[PDB]
């Protein structure tokens, strides 16, 4: 994976590629790595695919119950604290590397969590196999006082660096923008720069090509 | 079977319209200790080739001596040693590439990653990589160590394929290299601020720049970063 | 890491670099290793980022609960809570912590807690990978009852050398001043400290 | 423990199980019956780790016998095989798993059909016309593929089985001291005394 | 990478000479590398060798054997004996013992002084003369069919079928055997090739005509 | 001693125009030894189909487990479970055994009875969901199946055409894998009819 | 401890026609998750209408090609400029590979050209020299993906004549150079989608009696 | 290779050697003669690592035959055994030692006495009334201790030998496919065809 | 070990401790690690006692044979001979050597040769286990063209700290002065240097 997070004027934006690997094989060419913890707290995930999904859903569930219990919108630090303490308890065996971001009554926030439970604060962050390709772009082009449109551009450029230069990353760019005082907009497949070219030939077989031994109607009804 | 002791980090390089640029910092690390600071890891051979070497420094110095001796040997009984029968980058590379693979095949490698940058006699740019395994490859941008992971992505935004080379000037190319060196200083724990840069142009020839420093760095935003999540002070 | 804490006339000052590493990659170049466990009791963190954070969070919780019942805790008390965690979980922890605080009675105090979990009260303390390179310098240059400006210069010069030689240390030099006046944060950038 | 075979024919299931018990460089016994009667029309042979085999077999036997008394009814071979599979399927993820492979030969009185089930120590169940565990299969399966017919009689099955034992006795490295053969049919379980 | 390890090969003596039968599959783990591998090396017009274990080791050294046999008959003005030919190979691999060569082979021939002769040769130095041999991952399956049906007084037609059927038996059960069956018949005047037989077509053909494999639905 | 490749086997699922197809081989072996040519790897709970590759004992166990859970689901919900919901149930159940997992590669396939939308999904052994428009592959010849499916597949295939594509994908993949084959089954699934076809393939 | 081998990835493919033969291979060179070159050719004209590729560990691949090219040169010197036949070249390569039986060239070698009857020929080698002539062979990282597709489309495996009850097979026939290139291009675009080490570019070398022609095609760069 | 025995009686030496050759889970041959005639009145049996056994046996055979031709004279069993021991004694400290154990049965024509020598792969020679290599000894030695007498006839020796083979066939785990028995006496070496 | 060599105005001075260890036992507390390979070319020895002695003996032999044929060798030449041995036998050697000498043309020169066998010409050099603790101090306090007395104080203070912190260093501080005047040996005992 490649995943990033970039702070801007009135909020925060996160982005991710959409490649899912199994050894050297691309298992999913368009998987979703951006996860909704709460309506305005979103999470980019790298590492063990099941773990990033499971841990983000569990904390997201507990956050929802907490929000209902306290009659308050949930805070990013709550998700951060709950995620890190869970991961730390499992001593890195839950291989989830997360970029946590969102807006809450306190303001806009951007954090990263590693599998062993350490957290980091920053204006721009990147995680995953293609984090070095992404971070190179971020270190080259990031500045203070970014606008919304500038932060999206910088974030998607950082993902692209990973897509092209890292074999662990590829396909499309997903983005989620979390601005203060507005609804969070999830931009699924924000960029699709890896469209498959038309095949040279149709491999539609003549009907009857496959040799058949038996046929039978299967009963699905009661 | 070796283990590298005193080591040099990334060597980065790229092609541009009239020639090639190569750069490497002046550090000789001893593990985590940043032991030696006056180490030159770019070594010119003649006025048309520069060999950039990373990895073990004792083995680098051995390669220096081999190249120095190669120039001497080429001059013997050679009236055209400073003309038609001068050492080409391709000759120098192939020689090293032969040595690297022979040494890996004897299970006693020269623990290095080498990039040979230069300009051929016909004006063609030469840029090719070789390492301890005898593995070779060529590309519009080449980098070793961390440079491969961080520099190449940045340099490939300038020259992504062959057709981008005539479109890239020496000003633009040098800017990208110097920028890459800054990024490596931010992010490579075995890098130094001081570095050397070399340009081999088909018109202006070899320009060797020493004692360069990374500058125009962004550190101010650090003051705003407090704690690791919940801390406010 | 390179970290240190130094007592002086008016109180105590904590100092640290800002480098976090994964092998030879710098995961974070602007890390804050100086962290608050109480109003005027802070600590310097070296070793595992995860372990030291987990520990510091627990200590902050303990000292907050202490304060609710028994009022402000001593710097010694804070160091004891750190020790208890580090000692009892020594098999599963990689944390080298320096505890530093300001009482009005006891003035500036510094306690260092190495890997084993042992406690050592000192006039000043140094720790982290880069501290090895400045034992000589710090021992020769440390004086008791220094002024604020002298202590800031002592830490700045010391960590500058630690950073210069240790690849595992770098970035900015953060500092936190603990006195009767209050809590002051200081930062010093490469362009200043490198050419000292 | 080594050689256990099974052949389901038209009207019966035949189980052949080696008589040798070897420990180290000594054949301690040459008349060992590697089977337990789970119910009047259900027989289970077994092979694997020493101790585990008998301990498991008797544990299953007890459980099935307990069921029989409680319900005053005989469980079908399919039902017994599923119970056995589940016990092994639990076992494999235990602290110390049962390293036992079994064949379950039974005659279903409701269907009037013989049934042979092969279950390994992992809990891998398969219904087969003929089965084997261990290295035995490597010789017999190909031999049975060739000579086996589904409409064979019990006598034809015993001749087919003799052909397997002869091949094993020729090409197997270890001396397994012959086999005890048992037949499971509509009339229950009986032993062939001269083989 | 892993290198090719194509196996089921057999060879048996009978009244009409020798039958040699092999499968055609070569594998690298679970991956089927080739279904069309030639596991019978035609050392020369009178001698045959079988391929099991290391594909390269068997190929390289059995063509090398054909060179040593040719040099023998040039110097001695006489056909090399099967005993001598097999021993040249077994002595060679014995020199390489421990180095990691992997070979299970039948050296098959028919001379005046010996008659039909088969020598099993092994990379650990074993050299055995015998009437029936079966080598490879599917050898046990092929033995079962061979042992129950073998007689010295088989016809050339029936012997050829028995060898074909024994490979089929192994190709079915053994996962690492299959592809196709290659048949050879060795006489005193040389070997005679009896064609390539795809197992996919041969299985259904045998099932119907023989009535065997009732376990499988067709 | 690699649980996922002791018994061997493969499953593949595809989508078409208002239909889905799921197919599997019939082999069950013990490494090199072929043991059974009748071991079906596709099961169904109502109109939701589940294929499972990997360690056979777990294939059996999980089938029995999802039958168990879908039966209780139906009794309480008073309706058949849908593919989307079942997919989540499979994921939940697998991740429950995170640090002691079933060694399997399950594949869900079916048509949602309300919307009529074709649905397929794959999982890793610890329950990560892999949803796909086109196709899902699983088993010891997954690499082969990926290669076959990626070249042979095209969108919006009619049930009769889809049958040929999935069958050829499975067969040619299986023939390049030692531990797969020994017969094959293909399920063609339309909105309210399901056809099951046994394929003729090479038996080696 | 020093490991003398490495994996440079990539994948190659050889197909033989009636009066021609093609040897294709992607132009991507990698180590781990990094791209080294997007255009590093590994299919070479070796003279005498023989094209060759030694995919796997590039250092061993380049050494082998270099040694074979040299073998072709010395074959001319020692045997009065005689043309090296594809079968003779194959046997020669076996001895090159087996020469290092106990310290192998970690490469899957494929050569292509025309046999002495003018017909298309492809030979494939394992790392230690076992070789075989074939109509069809894929080699390298994505060989497991491409090869079964080739069995189906080149050799018409598992394809029966419609309506013949799976009794009559689809008849074997030679493919045209146009049809073969279509299969090559589709094989590589498919492999590029699902294998991370395959992409960037595709270089095909076509061998007819007239000589050796080249064709290049872009591949996805992610 | 597994079972090799030897019994020296009044007027002869008797060697019994198993016929089986096993590789993996298959008995490749059941009629293997694990012996070589070194000279007209000297026989050597052998057992050990595959290949090494025959390679060593034939190498010794060649050397003794070369000696016979050169001197037109037969070496004594004692002399041959010493030569064999030295070859193994060299071998054990080589790069790759011969892993072969041998028995040397011979009739000394000058002394008119049978002689049995047991030599292991290390080069450890002993003259014995009866000997064995491998696990065979663990059963036979105690049996021979009891029943063996020094003044026995060749026929009494063969009966004593039958008693050993019977015990091995009963208690040994592996099927060694019987033995080839050979007698060495004043008249040379001959094979017992019916055993 | 703790060793160093420092160039100054009049030439060069070599410095060393006197501790040799087997684990934590001090096998020799009065070792002479400063050893002559030529009249005015000496070396500091760190690492294996056996290897460094063996090496130094061979170098002395080579330089004696050089002198018989070609006259007095340069300090660079001596360092090259050390390098050749250390580099070519890197797999079987544990030797960290500092070569120091005085020419009349080249004045004082210092070459350091670490484990790898690489050569590094420097104004001053530090090496041995205890050198880690004085990188900070030495960098801050070194100046070029120092006087003899200043250079002696620099080495004395430096090795005093190295000794103080390194358990593998101790005993006396030996020094050897190389100038146009000749060769002067100096020794400094614990009672003096410890209380610096
Ligand atoms: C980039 C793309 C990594 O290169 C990203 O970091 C993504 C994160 C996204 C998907 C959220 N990571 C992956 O795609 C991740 C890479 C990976 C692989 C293995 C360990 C850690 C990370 N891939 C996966 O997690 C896949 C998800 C599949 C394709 C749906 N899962 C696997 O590869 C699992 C590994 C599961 C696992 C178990 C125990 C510890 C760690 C991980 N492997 C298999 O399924 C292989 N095998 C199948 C046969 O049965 C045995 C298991
Ligand atoms: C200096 C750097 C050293 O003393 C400081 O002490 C700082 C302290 C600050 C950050 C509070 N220490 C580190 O930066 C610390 C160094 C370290 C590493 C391992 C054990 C102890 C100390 N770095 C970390 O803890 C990083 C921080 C992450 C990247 C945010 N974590 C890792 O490097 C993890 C730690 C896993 C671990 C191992 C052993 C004990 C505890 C935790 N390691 C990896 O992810 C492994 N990595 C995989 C990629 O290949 C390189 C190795
Ligand atoms: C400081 C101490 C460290 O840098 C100095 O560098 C000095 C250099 C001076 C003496 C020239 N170094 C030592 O004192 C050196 C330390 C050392 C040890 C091992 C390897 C490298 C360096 N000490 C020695 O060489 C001693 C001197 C003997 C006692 C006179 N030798 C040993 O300690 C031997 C060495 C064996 C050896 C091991 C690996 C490489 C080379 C040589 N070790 C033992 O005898 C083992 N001993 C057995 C008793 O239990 C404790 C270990
Ligand atoms: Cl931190
Ligand atoms: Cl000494
Ligand atoms: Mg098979
Ligand atoms: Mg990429
Ligand atoms: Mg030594
Ligand atoms: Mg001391």
């Amino acid at each position: 994976t490649t995943i990033v997070g970039v702070k801007f004027n009135n909020g925060v934006v996160i982005a991710a590629d959409t490649r899912s690997t199994q050894g050297p094989i691309v298992a999913d060419k368009n998987c979703a790595k951006l996860h909704r913890i709460s309506p305005k707290i979103w999470c980019a995930g790298a590492g063990t695919a099941a773990d990033t999904e499971a841990v983000t859903q569990l904390i997201g569930s507990n956050i929802e119950l907490h929000s209902l219990y306290t009659s308050r919108e949930p805070r990013v630090v709550s998700a951060l604290q709950m995620l890190k303490q869970h991961l730390f308890k499992y001593q890195g065996h839950i291989g989830a590397y997360l970029i946590v971001a969102g807006v809450d009554p306190t303001g806009s926030h951007l954090f990263s969590i590693h599998a062993h439970g350490s957290t980091d604060v920053g204006y721009y962050l990147s995680l995953g196999s293609g984090s070095l390709a992404a971070m190179a772009v971020l270190e080259s082009h990031w500045k203070q006082d970014l606008t919304k449109e500038e932060a999206i551009k910088l974030a998607s450029d950082a993902i692209q660096a990973g897509i092209w230069n890292d074999l662990g990353s590829g396909s499309n760019v997903d983005v989620c923008v979390m601005e203060i005082g507005k609804d969070a907009e999830y931009l699924r497949n924000y960029l699709t720069p890896n469209v498959r070219e038309e095949k040279q030939k149709s491999y539609k077989f003549p009907r009857g090509t496959t040799a058949v031994l038996k046929e039978s109607i299967v009963n699905i009804c009661d | 079977t070796q283990q590298p002791i005193v080591t040099g980090t990334s060597v980065i390089s790229m092609k541009y319209d009239n020639g090639v640029i190569i750069a490497a910092d002046n550090l000789g690390s001893y593990g985590s200790l940043l032991r030696f600071n006056g180490v030159e890891r770019l070594i010119p051979v003649g006025d048309n080739t520069v060999v950039g070497i990373s990895g073990d420094i004792s083995d680098m110095q051995h390669i220096e001596r081999l190249l120095k001796d190669l120039v001497t040997e080429n001059a013997y009984d050679n009236p055209l040693a400073d003309a038609e029968e001068a050492l080409e980058p391709s000759y120098i590379f192939e020689y090293l590439a032969t040595v690297m693979y022979q040494r890996r095949s004897k299970m006693n490698p020269l623990w290095n990653a080498i990039i040979v940058a230069g300009v051929q006699s016909n004006g063609d740019q030469f840029l090719r990589y070789v390492n301890l395994l005898g593995v070779t490859y060529s590309s519009p941008t080449l980098a070793t160590g961390f440079g491969a992971h961080m520099a190449n992505p940045l340099l490939r935004k300038v020259v992504d394929r062959e057709s981008d080379i005539p479109k890239t000037t020496v000003q633009v190319a040098e800017e990208a290299i110097v920028n890459a060196m800054r990024v490596l200083y931010y992010r490579d724990a075995r890098s130094s601020r001081n570095f050397s840069l070399a340009i081999i142009d088909k018109n202006t020839g070899l320009t060797f720049k020493k004692n360069l420093q990374v500058e125009n760095m962004k550190w101010d935003f650090a003051k705003d970063i407090k704690g690791y999540g919940t801390q406010k002070i | 890491t390179s970290i240190m804490a130094v007592t002086f006339k008016d109180g105590v000052i904590l100092g640290a670099d800002s480098r976090t590493t994964t092998g030879a990659y710098i995961a974070n170049r602007v890390t804050d290793k100086l962290t608050r466990v109480h109003d005027k009791i802070w600590c310097c963190r070296s070793g595992s980022a995860a372990d030291t954070q987990a520990i510091a969070d627990i200590v902050q919780y303990h000292l907050e609960l202490y304060t609710s019942q028994y009022g402000t805790p001593s710097t010694e008390t804070a160091a004891s809570v750190f020790k208890e965690l580090c000692y009892e979980n020594k098999d599963n922890l990689t944390a080298g912590i320096i505890v530093a605080g300001y009482d009005d009675k006891n003035k500036g105090e510094v306690y260092t807690i190495p890997l084993g979990g042992s406690v050592h009260k000192l006039p000043y303390a140094i720790a982290g990978s880069g501290s090895t390179f400045i034992y000589g310098y710090c021992d020769k240059n440390f004086r008791e009852n220094m002024s604020k400006e002298e202590t800031v210069d002592f830490i700045k010069h010391s960590l500058s050398q630690a950073i210069k030689w240790d690849g595992s240390s770098g970035g900015v030099i953060r500092m936190v001043v603990l006195t009767a006046a209050g809590v002051e944060r200081l930062i010093f950038y490469p362009d200043e400290y490198e050419q000292l | 423990m080594d050689i256990i075979l099974g052949i389901r024919v038209q009207d019966s299931v035949i189980l052949a199980s080696s008589k040798a018990v070897t420990r180290g460089i000594s054949v301690l016994k040459d008349s060992d019956d590697k089977t337990r009667q789970l119910s009047p029309h259900t027989l289970m042979s077994f092979a694997g780790e020493a101790g585990d085999t008998v301990q498991f077999a008797e544990y299953i036997q007890a459980n099935i016998q307990l069921y029989s008394i409680r319900e005053d009814y005989e469980l079908s071979p399919q039902a017994v095989s599923s119970f056995v599979r589940q016990e092994l399927a639990k076992s494999i993820r235990s602290r110390r798993p049962y390293q036992v492979n079994v064949l379950i030969g039974g005659y279903d009185k409701k269907k009037n059909k013989p049934e042979l089930y092969q279950i390994d120590y992992l809990g891998t169940k398969v219904e087969l016309p003929y089965g084997a565990h261990g290295y035995s299969g490597f010789y017999t399966f190909s031999l049975l593929d060739h000579h086996y017919r589904p409409d064979m009689t019990t006598e034809e099955g015993l001749d087919l089985l003799k052909l397997c034992v002869q091949e094993l006795e020729k090409r197997m490295p270890m001396d397994f001291k012959g086999v005890i053969v048992k037949i499971v049919d509509k009339d229950g379980i009986r032993q062939v005394d001269d083989f | 990478i892993k290198i090719a390890h194509g196996c089921t090969t057999l060879a048996f003596r009978f009244q009409g000479g020798i039958i040699v039968a092999v499968d055609s599959r070569a594998t690298a783990g679970n991956w089927v590398a080739s279904q069309t591998v030639k596991k019978v090396i035609e050392i020369n017009p009178f001698l045959l060798g079988t391929m099991a274990g290391g594909a390269a080791d068997c190929q390289f050294w059995e063509t090398w054997l054909g060179s040593q046999c040719r040099l023998h008959e040039l110097r001695e003005k006489e056909r090399i004996s099967v005993a001598a030919a097999s021993k040249i190979l077994s002595n060679l691999v014995y020199q390489y013992k421990g180095a990691g060569l992997s070979m299970g082979t039948m050296i098959c021939g028919y001379t005046r002084k010996e008659g039909p002769t088969i020598y099993y040769v092994d990379s650990d130095g074993t050299r055995l003369k015998g009437d029936i041999f079966c080598v490879g991952s599917g050898q046990t399956f092929a033995y079962g069919v061979l042992d129950s049906n073998y007689k010295w007084d088989l016809s050339v037609e029936d012997a050829l079928y028995l060898g074909k059927r024994s490979i089929l038996a192994a190709a079915h059960r053994d996962a690492y055997s299959g592809g196709s069956v290659n048949l050879y018949h060795v006489t005193e005047d040389g070997w005679i090739y009896h064609g390539n037989h795809d197992v996919g077509e041969l299985f259904w053909k045998v099932k119907e005509e023989e009535g065997s494999f009732n376990n499988v639905i067709g | 001693s690699d649980p996922s490749s002791i018994n061997g086997g493969i499953v593949v699922a595809m989508t078409g125009k208002d239909c889905v197809a799921i197919a599997c081989d019939l082999r069950l072996g013990s490494q090199s030894l072929g043991v059974s040519n009748k071991f079906e790897k596709i099961f169904h709970y109502g109109h939701v189909f589940l294929g499972i590759t990997g360690l056979a004992t777990d294939v059996t166990t999980l089938n029995e487990m999802f039958r168990y859970k879908t039966n209780l689901y139906k009794l309480k919900e008073e309706r058949a479970i849908e593919p989307e919901t079942f997919t989540q149930l499979v994921s939940s159940s697998l991740y429950e055994r995170r640090f002691g997992p079933y060694f399997v590669g399950p594949v869900v396939a079916g048509i949602n009875s309300k919307s009529g939308k074709p649905f397929i999904a794959g999982f890793d052994l610890i329950g990560c969901i892999d949803e796909a428009k086109d196709f899902i592959v699983s088993g010891t010849a997954s690499d082969q199946l990926f290669g076959m499916c990626e070249s042979l597949y095209e969108p919006n295939l009619e049930p009769e055409d889809l049958f040929e594509t999935i069958s050829q994908a499975l067969l040619n993949a299986a023939d390049r894998d030692a531990l797969s084959g020994w017969g094959a089954v293909v399920y063609i699934i339309k909105k309210d009819e399901v056809v099951k076809r046994y394929l003729k393939m090479r038996q080696d | 401890q020093f490991n003398p081998y490495g994996d440079n990835g990539g994948t190659i493919l050889g197909i033989a026609g009636e009066d021609f033969a093609v040897l294709a291979g992607d132009t991507r060179n990698i180590t781990d998750y990094s791209i080294n070159s997007r255009y590093e050719p590994k299919v070479f004209d070796c003279g005498d209408n023989i094209v060759m590729s030694a995919n796997g560990f590039a250092a061993d691949g380049d050494a082998l090609v270099k040694r074979f090219k040299n073998s072709v040169k010395w074959y001319h010197f020692d045997h009065n400029d005689k043309k090296l036949s594809i079968n003779s070249a194959a046997r020669n390569i076996q001895h090159l590979l087996y020469g290092k039986r106990f310290f192998p060239y970690y490469v899957h070698t494929i050569i292509a050209g025309l046999d002495e009857d003018g017909k298309g020929a492809v030979y494939s080698f394992d790392p230690v020299g076992s070789y075989e002539r074939e109509q069809c062979r894929a080699g390298g990282a994505a060989a497991s993906l491409i090869m079964p597709f080739l069995d189906n489309q080149v050799n018409f495996k598992n394809q029966y004549e419609p309506g013949t009850n799976g009794k009559v097979k689809k008849p074997l026939k030679y493919l045209s150079v146009e049809e073969v290139i279509k299969l090559v291009r589709d094989s590589f675009t498919s492999a590029t989608e699902r294998h991370i080490q395959v992409g960037d570019g595709l270089e095909i070398l076509i061998v007819t009696k007239d000589g050796v022609r080249k064709e290049f095609y872009e591949l996805k760069r992610d």
